[PDB]
């Protein structure tokens, strides 16, 4: 009960059912609802075994798809799981289709109903730890070309330096709001946010201290230790907003196998 | 994408499911 929902779009299709089955895990240890006759449900079982045949083909898809190794050795399991409950409910139905008070029918409901909400909440989870993992890759890879950084000396390297790094920065904002939009904990989304914005607001002062020093570079106007010094701390912050930003990111979307 | 459409509509019929038991 009380599942661990971390994006919205998954809590909205799964809270529905998930609290339909919850308030009626609580009609069986005190109260074993059972006598009201079950009308066949030969045609509504059918509804869902059509949708569960339809996900497991679109998940079958995503695998061949798919890039990332966690997600073609996670999701495979969770087909069979959303297929197995799926089978107990559509027997659960044609048993109750011959006797409507069958009280091991009405387990066979209960059983393969939880078995398909948990069989898809894994499914959608993996997915997401795919997608974050995506996220992970291009925030680690900002990561790295900061590092380019302290290698930039000419006004010729500094326009290159920035026209790559400009449009990975975006790729990465654009990645941390729509992802900070979407988390359900209050508490992820605010580090997320001010990490982000952090290090927007960091990255045209990181290139004017460069700029300052390809300047002071070529140039018998003294003083350029300071400027080395506000250069590298620039990286440094940013690099720590950003490695906060990845760690917040793993918390929940991290295997034993993350390459 | 079309993964939380498919999901939806799982959910969806096995809402329609329960419903006939309160």
């Amino acid at each position: 009960h009380m599942p661990v929902f971390h994006t919205r779009t998954i809590e909205s299709i799964l809270e529905p059912v998930a609290q339909q089955i919850s308030h009626l895990v609580i009609m069986h240890e005190e109260g074993e609802v059972d006598g009201k006759a079950i009308p066949d449900l030969t045609a509504p079982v059918a509804a869902v075994q059509a949708a569960v045949s339809n996900l497991v083909r679109v998940g079958k898809e995503t695998v061949q798809t798919t890039e990332d190794q966690i997600l073609k050795r996670d999701m495979p399991p969770a087909f069979i799981k959303v297929e197995n409950a799926c089978t107990k409910l559509v027997q659960a139905a044609q048993m109750l289709q011959s006797d409507p008070y069958s009280v091991p029918a009405r387990d066979y409901l209960i059983d393969g109903s939880r078995g398909i909400l948990s069989g898809t909440s894994d499914l959608l989870l993996t997915f997401d730890e795919a997608e974050v993992r995506k996220i992970i890759r291009v925030c680690k890879g900002i990561l790295e070309y900061l590092t380019v950084a302290e290698v930039v000396e000419t006004m010729e390297d500094l326009v290159t330096y920035t026209k790559n790094l400009g449009p990975g920065m975006t790729k990465m904002a654009k990645m941390i709001d729509e992802r900070q939009q979407e988390l359900t904990h209050q508490e992820h989304r605010v580090m997320l946010v001010n990490s982000m914005n952090t290090v927007k607001e960091l990255l045209p002062v990181l290139i004017s201290a460069m700029k300052i020093f390809v300047t002071t570079k070529n140039s018998k106007n003294q003083g350029i230790e300071e400027a080395l010094k506000n250069r590298n701390f620039t990286v440094e912050k940013m690099s720590a907003e950003i490695n906060e930003i990845i760690r917040v990111l793993q918390l929940t979307s991290w295997d034993e196998d993350a390459w | 994408n079309n993964i939380y459409k498919a999901a939806k509509d799982v959910t969806t019929s096995l809402s329609k499911v329960l419903k006939n038991i309160n």
